[PDB]
Formats: C-alpha cells, sequence, structure tokens
C-alpha cells in the first residue's frame, strides 16, 4: 500500500536500533545510581521506554504554543530551556510563521463578518452555557434549531450532536452493539472507535485498509465460524470505515462496501471526520462526492471541529435510532449541553455554505479549497517527493520513512517561517515516519507559492525526494 | 541513487510491539548487524577470526535472550498492559507456532554457533561456552515450552 | 526437520461444566409433527 525504497527500509532499522542500544545502556546506569515513601511507583520502570528516550530528544518540535487565531498566519512564542532541557519555558519573544499545521479548512476559524457578530449577540443573551444537561435544563432554543440546520444539511432524518467528537464513539458504541456481536473495524481507525468498541463486551476483527476483496473473506470465515468458542449465532455485525482516511489521505471506496455488506445483511457505520466540509460540490461529504444513496448506510457520525471551527459531533440516521439514543444514551443524558455561542457558530456557518447569507462567498470556499489542494498536491509530485492521498483532499502527507529526518525536516522549516507537524514512532508503525500538510481555503497562491520553493530547499539537505524529477 | 521499490502490504497484528517483524528489510539487517559487529571487534582489538565470532556469539546470546525471553509486557500503555503474563517471543504471530518468522528466528542461533565452532577448532575453551549457550537458545524456542516455567522463575 | 513443519494454531481451551448448561438450556427442539389443517382429515368409508 506504500511503496518503500529498499535501501532506506535497511537504514531506518539500524536507526532506531542505535537509539535502543544507547537508551538500554544508559538506562542500565540510572538502576545502579538511584541507591541515592512506601507506596508502589507511579510508573514502573520500562513502560514508557520510548516517552523518555525518544520523545525527550525531540520535544521540541511538538506542544508549540502560539498567541493568535488559528489563521493562516499566526505568532508562535519561543522558548528556553535554562536548566539544560527539561522543562522548556515560555519567553516573551514571538515569530510570524505560515500557518500549515492547524485544520480550519474553509477558513472559518477567524473572525469573519457574519458569524462572529451574531454569535457575540447570542452570548450576551445566553451567558457561556447552561450547567445542566439537556433532559433536564439544557435545551435552549438554539440547540432546538441546530438540530434542523444538521438535518437540512446531511440529509438524513434526524441528528442528535453532542459537545466533544470523542466522547461521540465511546458512549455510543456501548449502546448500539453488546456482549454476542462483532465489529469488523478497519486497520486504520481512530482511537475514539477502538476505545468505544472496547467500552462494550463486542468482538474486534480487522479486514484490510480499504479493499474490500478481503472484507468479504473475513465476512465469510466469521459468519460460517459463529462465537469463537461455542459456536452460537453472531447476534449482529457492524462494519465501520471512515470517509477519508487521515494520515494515509485516501478517500474510502464506499460503494464497492456498501454492496457486500448489503449481501450479507451487516450493517454499516461511517465516519465523516474530515469529509463533512471538505470534499464534494456542495460539501456535503463522501455520499454526494461519490454519488451513493444516502440510506444505505445505518449511522453517520461526524464532526465540527475541522471544517467548521468550532467544538461539538453528531449522528444522524432513522428517525427511531434518534429517539433510542435520546432515550438511552449516557453522553446525552449525563453530560453537560454543548454551549450556545459554539452552536450559534455552528448554525452561522451552514447558512454561508448553502447560499443563505445573501452573499455568494459560500462557493467561493468550496471553490479555493479545491484549487488550491489540486496545485500543492500536483506540484509536490513533479519535485519527486513522496506525497499520498488522492486528487480531492485537503491532507497530503509526505513521507520521510527516517526517524532523526523528524527533527531536521521540522527545525528547518520553522526557521524559514512555515510551520508543519510531523508524526513518529510510538504513535505510526516503525518504519513509516510522515509529515502532514493541511491546506485551507484561507491561504493565497502568493503563500503556497512562497512555502513551496521554503520545502523544496529543506528536502534537498535531508534528502526526502525518494521518487525522480523531471 | 534510490531503486528497488517493494510495495509493502499492512499486516493487521494490531500490536505495536509484533508487527514490524513482517516489513520488507529486516532479514537483511538482522544479518548485516551481525557482520558489522564481526568486523568492528576485530579492529578495536587485533586479534583471530574465530575468537571474534565468539565474541559475536557470546554478545548476541545476552542481547537476544534478554529481549526475546526475559521481558514481560509491552513498553506502549495504550492497550492496559493485556501482554503482561507474555514475554516477546510468544506475543509474535498471535501465538501461532512455526511460521516463516519464527523458523527465521530459531535457525539463526544455531548457524552462528556453527561458525564459531568451525573456525576455532572446537577445543573446550570456547566449545563450552557456544554449546551452553546455543543449548539454552534453542530450548528457550520450542512449541512445547508455551506459556511455562521453570519452577516458577520469573512466571508470575 | 524444522524447515519443512507446518504452521498450527495453538489448541483451544475446552468448554466448562458450567457454559455446557446454557448451551443445553437456550437449545429448543421442534414440534415432532407439523400442525394439522382441516383439509388433512377426511375419514374413508367404513364397508362390509
Ligand atoms: C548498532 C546496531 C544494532 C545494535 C544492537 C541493536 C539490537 C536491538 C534489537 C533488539 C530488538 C528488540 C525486539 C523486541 C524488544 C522488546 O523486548 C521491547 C520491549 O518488549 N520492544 C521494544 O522496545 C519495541 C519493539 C520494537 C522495537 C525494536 C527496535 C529495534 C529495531 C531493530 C529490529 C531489526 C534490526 C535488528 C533485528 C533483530 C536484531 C537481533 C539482535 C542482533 C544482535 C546484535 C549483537 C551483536
Amino acid at each position: 500500500m506504500i511503496t518503500i525504497p529498499y535501501l532506506t527500509a535497511v537504514s531506518t532499522y539500524f536507526s532506531y536500533g542505535l537509539l535502543f542500544a544507547f537508551g538500554q545502556l544508559r538506562d542500565f546506569f540510572r538502576r545502579f545510581i538511584d541507591w541515592w515513601q512506601g507506596y508502589a511507583p507511579i510508573c514502573l520502570g520500562h513502560e514508557d521506554f520510548y516517552i523518555r528516550r525518544l520523545y525527550h530528544r525531540i520535544q521540541d518540535c511538538f506542544e508549540r504554543p502560539i498567541s493568535s487565531a488559528p489563521d493562516a498566519w499566526f505568532d508562535v512564542v519561543e522558548r528556553y530551556s535554562n536548566d539544560n532541557n527539561k522543562t522548556l519555558k515560555r519567553t516573551t519573544k514571538t515569530s510570524r510563521c505560515l500557518n500549515l499545521g492547524s485544520y480550519n479548512y474553509l477558513g472559518f476559524g477567524s473572525f469573519d463578518e457574519y458569524c462572529t457578530p451574531r454569535v457575540i449577540e447570542s452570548l450576551k443573551k445566553f451567558s457561556a452555557s447552561t450547567c445542566s444537561s439537556r433532559v433536564d435544563a439544557g435545551t435552549t432554543s438554539v440547540h432546538a434549531e441546530l438540530e434542523e440546520c444538521v438535518t437540512r444539511f446531511v440529509g438524513k432524518p434526524a441528528a442528535v450532536v453532542f459537545g466533544m467528537g470523542y466522547a461521540t464513539n465511546s458512549a455510543i458504541i456501548p449502546v448500539l452493539i453488546g456482549k454476542g456481536g462483532l465489529i469488523i473495524s478497519d486497520s486504520l481507525n481512530h482511537s475514539s472507535i477502538v476505545n468505544g468498541a472496547r467500552g462494550s463486551g463486542a468482538t474486534i476483527r480487522v479486514f484490510q485498509h480499504n479493499t474490500p476483496s478481503h472484507l468479504e473473506r473475513v465476512l465469510r470465515e466469521q459468519i460460517a465460524e459463529g462465537q469463537p468458542r461455542t459456536h452460537r449465532p453472531w447476534k449482529k455485525i457492524i462494519v465501520v470505515v471512515e470517509g477519508i482516511y487521515s494520515m494515509e489521505g485516501e478517500i474510502c471506496h464506499l460503494p464497492e462496501v456498501v454492496a457486500i455488506c448489503k449481501k450479507y445483511k451487516a450493517y454499516v457505520y461511517l465516519d465523516e471526520a474530515h469529509s463533512i466540509g471538505a470534499i464534494g460540490k456542495t460539501g456535503k461529504g463522501i455520499c454526494e462526492l461519490l454519488g451513493v444513496d444516502t440510506a444505505d448506510v445505518d449511522v453517520m457520525m461526524g464532526t465540527f471541529t475541522k471544517s467548521f471551527g468550532s467544538c461539538g459531533g453528531y449522528i444522524a440516521g432513522s428517525k427511531e435510532l434518534i429517539q433510542y439514543l435520546k432515550h438511552q444514551c449516557p453522553a446525552h443524558l449525563y453530560a453537560t449541553s454543548i454551549p450556545t455561542p459554539s452552536a450559534q457558530q455552528i448554525i452561522s456557518a451552514i447558512k454561508v455554505i448553502l447560499g443563505e447569507d445573501g452573499s455568494n462567498r459560500g462557493a467561493q470556499k468550496l471553490a479555493r479549497i479545491r484549487e488550491n489542494s489540486n496545485f500543492f498536491r500536483a506540484e509536490l509530485q513533479k519535485m519527486g517527493f513522496e506525497v499520498l492521498g488522492d486528487n480531492d483532499s485537503p491532507v497530503m502527507p509526505i513521507m520521510l520513512y527516517n526517524p532523526a529526518k523528524i527533527p531536521a525536516f521540522s527545525r528547518e522549516c520553522l526557521r524559514q517561517k512555515v510551520a508543519v507537524v510531523v508524526v513518529g514512532f510510538p504513535a505510526t508503525p516503525l518504519l513509516l515516519a510522515r509529515a502532514r500538510i493541511c491546506i485551507s481555503a484561507s491561504h493565497s497562491r502568493e503563500d503556497l507559492i512562497r512555502a513551496l520553493k521554503v520545502i523544496s530547499k529543506v528536502g534537498d539537505l535531508s534528502g526526502i525526494k525518494y521518487f525522480p524529477a523531471e | 541513487m534510490a531503486n528497488l521499490y517493494v510495495k509493502a502490504v499492512p499486516p493487521p497484528d494490531m500490536n505495536r510491539n509484533t508487527e514490524w517483524f513482517m516489513y520488507p528489510g529486516v532479514w537483511t539487517t538482522y544479518m548485516l548487524i551481525l557482520f558489522f559487529g564481526w568486523l568492528v571487534v576485530l579492529s578495536v582489538s587485533g586479534c583471530s577470526p574465530g575468537m571474534a565470532w565468539t565474541v559475536v556469539n557470546l554478545a548476541h546470546f545476552v542481547v537476544t535472550y534478554h529481549s526475546f525471553h526475559w521481558m514481560k509486557g509491552t513498553p506502549f500503555a495504550d492497550d492496559q498492559g493485556i501482554y503482561n503474563g507474555l514475554t516477546w517471543w510468544e506475543q509474535m504471530d498471535n501465538g501461532q507456532q512455526l511460521t516463516r518468522n519464527r523458523k527465521f528466528l530459531t535457525l539463526v542461533p544455531v548457524v552462528l554457533y556453527l561458525i564459531a565452532s568451525h573456525t576455532t577448532d572446537y577445543r573446550h575453551p570456547w566449545l563450552f561456552l557456544n554449546t551452553l549457550a546455543v543449548m539454552v537458545l534453542v530450548v528457550a524456542k520450542f512449541p512445547n515450552m508455551h506459556k511455562v516455567r521453570i519452577f516458577g522463575i520469573n512466571g508470575d | 526437520i524444522l524447515l519443512t513443519r507446518k504452521s498450527y494454531k495453538p489448541p483451544k481451551r475446552p468448554l466448562t461444566e458450567q457454559e455446557i448448561d446454557e448451551l443445553c438450556d437456550e437449545w429448543v427442539p421442534e414440534p415432532l409433527i407439523p400442525p394439522i389443517t382441516e383439509d388433512m382429515k377426511h375419514e374413508p368409508p367404513v364397508l362390509e
């Protein structure tokens, strides 16, 4: 699924083994110096080896504090050590870098003159948020008006909105499935989905990432073998897939997945976290870009953090599914309602996207998010880099493959006034370290042109042009 | 200066600890580390090739035994210590026995001991040791020695 | 010797005397015969 140059797959294992060897050696001279209030230690000796022997070496590439709105250009605060690199502290000095590590695709995480004036007015009339849950006193009028805009937008009959995009997967999967069920998940699913599956009693299998000929062969075996020990019938089967598989940048093969789930009478659980304002000619997600009937999928989970510039989540489906969840979902019963100015800013963003604001800049954003991604991705391939994903996706990871290139590609770019994101080993597979580039609809062409020459010059030093240029 | 592209497939294996041992390039590095140690030993202190192969076989004993058969658990806290009563050898391949990658790991301590004996003229000063080392390695990797301990030493 | 063996999964852990009791309680048998109808019950002549 990823083409790896053979000579680089060898100098990566060597680079990791050298780190392992020096780390064990150094940790062996600490265990004999600890000779100089009775409870067990907070953490054992060797459960955080790669946290203190690999992460602390490059800890200045993460948790960079900024002091400006998440815009195309922000200010980055500078940090010193003051005690030989153990606890970084922040100065007063700042910079002015190009934002390429945020998520605001449509450029809503800013001050725009249709949403912020309405949200400020919906603040001084409702005071932040209610202190009760939604079934007691936290269902304001704004919370009832917003659950209609989401149903109109997404397309399904009814929807529920929560206040966290991570609790939208750990507090719902236990409700729909329980013990005796099955969950054929995709390999590269978020942590929230797997934690939600663990919170119930269901069994989890995994089919190969983004290929249906392997999804069929797993369903056949699992229905022909029943429960793992007492070969009862499987009470249910649910298949979980994602719209755009981030950190791989690929659009899912939805038409070929739904067709196989219909045949074996399994259910489908879609996850449009990255693809609900980005892809599509109207912004309706993958079910519109790929031309699939929205009633073939049973549940559709989403998130407003990335595109609409406001926290939250939702679930949409048949009108009895929503009635069941509103009566038996712990996140709906026990948790405080989503704040009011954080719901007005979703209402007034869906109005802009649908063009009901009077102006017509709801289509300029949707066109400029595409004419920027198709340009950046095309230009990176011509210089010989290795970028993944298709042509219609806001994310494009660049593969690095070497643990030592992670602090080298980031420190140079920050020094030349460009900010990016890099991902290491403990989170990713060992061999696949990458950098993630996020392109928004607020970047101008003059910025992408200037940022491509900064990247092309840094990529010569590290030698990450694995493919041949022209 | 880059050729020989390989299209690696992701085996699910759902375990950070023992999934990296399936991507292309592991065997070659395994052997090149051994061939690199052999040359570096007889450069920092000029000696006979036989002894140097002996020092390689003795260093490869402690490193491999302490890593594959002594340590238990995983260094990643994400799985909430699901594998606390298992060693790295037992976690491999979800407990599947006699696979392609287990036979390669079984076959190396033998072939490396043959080389350290055939160039040291057997004798007894080194023969006694090398035999003990290879014997310990091969016994620890037997299919029947699965989740079984010796007198309950480092067993629970 | 080894380079010719076959990969096998480790043996499974047998059912307990408690689990079997449940399976013997969920199982339900079908009726011995199908339910009768009214066309199914015509008597033949009795002659002398
Ligand atoms: C200088 C060149 C190398 C110098 C020595 C390097 C030896 C280090 C390799 C040891 C492999 C450890 C395998 C499992 C260890 C587990 O115990 C621990 C905790 O459970 N897992 C972890 O820390 C994370 C699991 C994966 C981390 C492995 C990173 C190292 C990747 C190298 C593997 C491929 C290259 C070597 C193949 C196996 C090497 C066998 C040792 C060779 C003996 C060398 C002595 C002359």
